[PDB]
């Protein structure tokens, strides 16, 4: 019923304000708590901050001096602004709904209670890279094939991660296998997607490979045939 | 000289200072070798120096002697007896004022069992009247003489110190051991007392009926809280399981009654002292050792100690 | 933060102890997290678990002080491999900003799985661009650890090759890639090129030639 | 103490009081008597 979806630049220059957004589907935004969480490679889950239903804010002292969380009730969008970014700021940034829990151990008259928060529904994540290096769209090449056979689509030399790949604009889904990228010494990722289709399908079920790389707004298509 | 910090529980504002975590240099079993130890102290047992330095409350007025921790503070009924050739006469008048010709008299070798309970404002675990609720002063028309009321029905009261304390012995000298407060296992809560709101309203009304006979069926009498004085007298001070509570009673004397709840109870926030001073003397003070575990005593209020101001 | 590894045999019951013990009454949340994916709140109030989580995930209630907070996963399966976080809140300590350490659960006794090597020759478009890349795609293997060896004809090739570290597929098997970059003249001047993928005790080969 | 440092045996358990050196430790015969009527 309630789903969240992040959105970000993917690549941001050092010493510059990073900015992300998050959209709530199904529910409202002014009647729930929302938290921003990130996770760097090698570093664990880090709680950045949260915002209330009354839009009251509270930041982790880890990065208190440079984080600004907001909210726009006009259409269930809440934003995040982290400035003075560094190489260590690159991570997957998640967006989650926080539920308030009031643990009571003594007398509520004497304040013998404390509040805890727990995130019960998260987004999917936005990858963000902090690098002086520039963006570059990928080159796409067809890997023509030869019980069944296997064809593929080669996505080489892009930056930064990631790249989405669908087959037949989303129609082909069974037997698809997109492989994790490779960071070559040049500094650019090269991907590869491969589907396993019946042999007789070669003549002539068209196979369109859909490559998308948002940090360069460079989508492309390509067809494979022996 | 005590170096003290607040002890845990980032709780409601200005209740963290109510108990402190204090470290100090203490003598050992060797006269020339010091030791750095720490103890938990209640706020009422320390004062500042003006930094986070503190000292025990009694150090500028009195010497201090800690109670031998094996002696029980629990009152045991005492019977007072007269020597041979003397006699005790008891006034069996069920509506006896305390003075004047008692019509019903008996003699006894010893008085009934009397517990040496020292409390303030509210009289605990005492004897109950058989009819009505008597009111006794020597000059009731004088406002400077304390009015002593005595219930016939017992209005119960439940007190507790929920904090699970630990006692830590500290060798301050050969043969001498100071019993410090180790730490608190579990939550840091507030010591308090419960008295059923229903029974305390009824019982506070019977006092009003008998107060009328000395001030008029038409006059209006009011109950207000204490008007100052030492801490022992501005609160329902008493001993419970070994600790000396000091209960705010503004929730018990905040009522105005005219000429002519039922579910919950009223709660009384109590504070706790360990260094308690002697009542009619100075220079002598007692350190009550820390009681381990959770404390809860159940007793009856059987009387009061009121005072008129001279509506 | 640091990571504490735990190993549980396939089918057994996992006992994940919390990183920090409580000073007072507690309210501990348990999160499941496989890197590269959104965490899954397993238990919020000490033992309360949200909907969509089987009864085999259980937490310890705060009845009497002293009992430690432990997440118990019964009948452990290969899917239960992830990082498990203990978000600890108690009445004595402050606001729990940190999620804590990380218990890295690995499930032992999974069935061994053999790779699915697939080698592609350089596309004509890439060769037309005066470049050429051999892509060797390995999948469906467990344990997730392989070794690749590229050979030009019979001599071994070691320069210009990049290889992915294995990554767990959605079916709990692992996948790896390997890219050999060579000039379009090196591709023609040799008879054939091979990708030799060694997994566990054996090695498997796929060969491709410019025909 | 664990060097050549030492302490008196009693220092960790008891206080100590030296006997007034003028009092004799030599036992003198005591006679126990009963009150009149016993
Ligand atoms: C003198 O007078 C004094 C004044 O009267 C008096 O002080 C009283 O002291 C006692 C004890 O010292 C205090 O009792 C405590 O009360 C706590 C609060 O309990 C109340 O609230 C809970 C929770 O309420 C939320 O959830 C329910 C649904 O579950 C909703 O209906 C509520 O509306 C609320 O939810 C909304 O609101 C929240 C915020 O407001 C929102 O965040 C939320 O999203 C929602 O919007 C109720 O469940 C309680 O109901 C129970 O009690 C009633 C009677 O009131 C009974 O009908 C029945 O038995 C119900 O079960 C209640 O209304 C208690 O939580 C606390 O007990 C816990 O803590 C102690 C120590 O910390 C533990 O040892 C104990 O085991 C309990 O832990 C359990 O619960 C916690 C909390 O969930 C868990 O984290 C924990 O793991 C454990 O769970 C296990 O047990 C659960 C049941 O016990 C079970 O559910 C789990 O599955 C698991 O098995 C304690 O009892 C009392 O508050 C004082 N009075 C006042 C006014 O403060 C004093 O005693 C007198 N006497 C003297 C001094 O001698
Ligand atoms: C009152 O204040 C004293 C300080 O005078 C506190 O004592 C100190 O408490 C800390 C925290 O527990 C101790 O550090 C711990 O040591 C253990 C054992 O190595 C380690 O596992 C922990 O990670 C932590 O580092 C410290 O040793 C201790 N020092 C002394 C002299 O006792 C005390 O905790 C305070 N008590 C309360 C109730 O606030
Ligand atoms: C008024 O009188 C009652 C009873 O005459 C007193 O209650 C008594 O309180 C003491 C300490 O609070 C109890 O001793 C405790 O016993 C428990 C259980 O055995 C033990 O765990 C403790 O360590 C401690 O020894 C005693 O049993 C209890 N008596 C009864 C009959 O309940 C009450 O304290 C008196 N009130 C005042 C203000 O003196
Ligand atoms: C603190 O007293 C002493 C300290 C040192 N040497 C002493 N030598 C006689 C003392 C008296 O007996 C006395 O003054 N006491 C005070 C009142 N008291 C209580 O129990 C009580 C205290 C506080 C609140 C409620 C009740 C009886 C007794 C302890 C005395
Ligand atoms: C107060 O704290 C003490 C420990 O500081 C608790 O004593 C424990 O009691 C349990 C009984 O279930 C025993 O199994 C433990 O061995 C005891 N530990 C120690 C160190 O003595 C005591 O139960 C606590 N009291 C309350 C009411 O919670
Ligand atoms: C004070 O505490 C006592 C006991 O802890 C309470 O008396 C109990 O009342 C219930 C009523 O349901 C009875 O079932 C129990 O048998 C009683 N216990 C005893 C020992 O008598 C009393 O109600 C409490 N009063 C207040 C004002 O808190
Ligand atoms: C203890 O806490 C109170 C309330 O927050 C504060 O005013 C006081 O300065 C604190 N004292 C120490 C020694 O930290
Ligand atoms: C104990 O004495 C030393 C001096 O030797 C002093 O520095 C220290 O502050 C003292 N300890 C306390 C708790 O005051
Ligand atoms: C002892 O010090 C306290 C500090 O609060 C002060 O109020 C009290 O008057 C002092 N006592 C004497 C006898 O000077
Ligand atoms: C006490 O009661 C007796 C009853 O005869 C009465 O004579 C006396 O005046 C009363 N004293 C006071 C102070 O009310
Ligand atoms: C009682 O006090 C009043 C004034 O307060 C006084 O007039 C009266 O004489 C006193 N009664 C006795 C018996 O002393
Ligand atoms: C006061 O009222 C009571 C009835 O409650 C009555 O018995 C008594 O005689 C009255 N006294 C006066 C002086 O009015
Ligand atoms: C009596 O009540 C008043 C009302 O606020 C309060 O200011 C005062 O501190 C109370 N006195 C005592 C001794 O509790
Ligand atoms: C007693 O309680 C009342 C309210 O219940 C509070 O206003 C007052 O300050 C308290 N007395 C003291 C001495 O703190
Ligand atoms: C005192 O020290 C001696 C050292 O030999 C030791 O045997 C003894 O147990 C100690 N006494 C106590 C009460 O710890």
């Amino acid at each position: 019923q309630v789903q969240l979806q992040e959105s970000g630049p993917g690549l941001v220059k050092p010493s510059e304000t990073l900015s992300l957004t998050c959209t709530v589907s199904g529910g409202s935004i002014s009647n729930y708590y929302w938290s921003w969480i990130r996770q760097s490679p090698g570093k664990g889950l880090e709680w950045i901050g949260y915002i209330s239903d009354s839009e009251s804010t509270n930041y982790n002292p880890s990065l208190k001096s440079r984080v600004i969380i907001s909210v726009d009730t006009s259409k269930n969008q809440l934003s995040l602004k982290l400035n003075s970014v560094t190489a260590a700021d690159s991570a997957i940034y998640y967006c989650a709904r926080a539920q308030q829990g009031k643990r009571i151990y003594g007398m509520v008259s004497f304040g013998e209670f404390f509040y805890y928060y727990y995130m019960d529904v998260w987004g999917k994540g936005t990858t963000v890279t902090v690098s002086s290096a520039s963006t570059k769209g990928p080159s796409v090449f067809p890997l023509a094939p030869s019980g069944t056979a296997a064809l593929g689509c080669l996505v080489k030399d892009y930056f930064p991660e990631p790249v989405t790949v669908s087959w037949n604009s989303g129609a082909l889904t069974s037997g698809v296998h997109t492989f994790p990228a490779v960071l070559q010494s040049s500094g650019l990722y090269s991907l590869s997607s491969v589907v396993t289709v019946p042999s007789s399908s070669l003549g002539t079920q068209t196979y369109i490979c859909n490559v998308n790389h948002k940090p360069s707004n460079t989508k492309v298509d390509k067809k494979v045939e022996p | 000289t005590l170096q003290c910090t607040n002890v845990t529980n980032a709780i409601t504002d200005d209740m963290r200072g109510e108990l402190k975590n204090c470290s100090f240099n203490m003598t050992t079993e060797l006269r020339d070798k010091k030791q750095k130890v720490y103890s938990l102290f209640y706020r009422l047992d320390v004062v500042q120096i003006n930094n986070k330095e503190y000292r025990l409350i009694n150090c500028n007025t009195s010497a201090i002697t800690q109670a031998c921790p094996k002696v029980s503070f629990e009152p045991i009924p005492i019977h007072y007896c007269a020597p041979a050739g003397f006699a005790i006469l008891k006034c069996k008048d069920k509506k006896f004022n305390g003075t004047g010709p008692c019509p019903s008299v008996s003699t006894v070798q010893c008085t009934h069992g009397i517990k040496p309970v020292v409390s303030t404002q509210l009289l605990l675990n005492g004897s109950l009247a058989e009819e009505e609720v008597m009111i006794r002063s020597e000059n009731i028309t004088n406002n400077a003489k304390n009015i002593l009321v005595q219930f016939n029905t017992p209005v119960q009261i439940n007190c507790t110190r929920p904090n699970n304390n630990t006692r830590k012995s500290i060798r301050i000298g050969p043969g001498q051991a100071f019993y410090a407060t180790g730490d608190i296992i579990g939550d840091i809560r507030q010591a308090h007392c419960n008295v059923s709101k229903a029974t305390w309203n009824e019982t506070l009304g019977k006092v009003v009926k008998q107060l009328r006979k000395h001030f008029g069926n038409n006059t209006i009498i009011r109950f207000a809280n204490s008007s100052g004085g030492d801490l022992e007298v501005t609160t329902h001070s008493f001993n419970c399981g070994g600790e000396f509570f000091y209960c705010n009673t503004s929730g018990l004397f905040n009522s105005t009654w005219i000429s002519n709840g039922s579910n919950d109870s009223i709660t009384l926030p109590c504070r706790i002292k360990q260094i308690i001073n002697m009542w009619q003397r100075i220079g002598q003070a007692m350190y009550a050792p820390p009681i381990q575990g959770v404390i809860r005593c159940v007793s009856n209020i059987t009387g009061l100690i009121l005072t008129r101001d001279g509506t | 933060s640091y990571v504490r590894p735990l190993s549980v045999a396939l089918g057994e019951t996992a006992s994940i102890s919390c990183g920090r013990q409580a000073l007072g009454s507690r309210a501990v949340q348990w999160y499941q997290h496989r890197p590269g994916q959104a965490p899954i709140l397993l238990i919020y109030n000490n033992q309360d678990r949200p909907s969509g989580i089987p009864e085999r995930f259980s937490g310890t209630p705060d009845i009497n002080f002293g009992t430690r907070a432990t997440l118990t996963i019964s009948g452990v399966e290969a899917g239960d491999e992830a990082d498990y976080y203990c978000h600890m809140w108690d009445s004595r300590s402050g606001f729990s900003w940190s999620f804590g350490g990380a218990t890295r659960l690995t499930v032992l006794g999974q069935p061994k799985a053999a790779p699915s090597v697939t080698l592609f020759p350089p596309s004509s478009e890439e060769l037309q661009a005066n470049k050429a890349t051999l892509v060797c795609l390995i999948s469906d293997f467990y344990p997730g650890a392989v070794t690749v060896a590229w050979k030009a004809d019979s001599s071994p090739v070691k320069a210009g090759v990049e290889t992915t570290t294995p990554s767990k597929q959605s079916n709990n098997k692992y996948a790896a890639s390997s890219y050999l970059s060579l000039t379009p003249m090196q591709w023609k001047m040799h008879k054939s090129y091979s990708c030799q993928v060694t997994h566990e005790g054996s090695t498997v080969e796929k060969t491709v030639a410019p025909t």
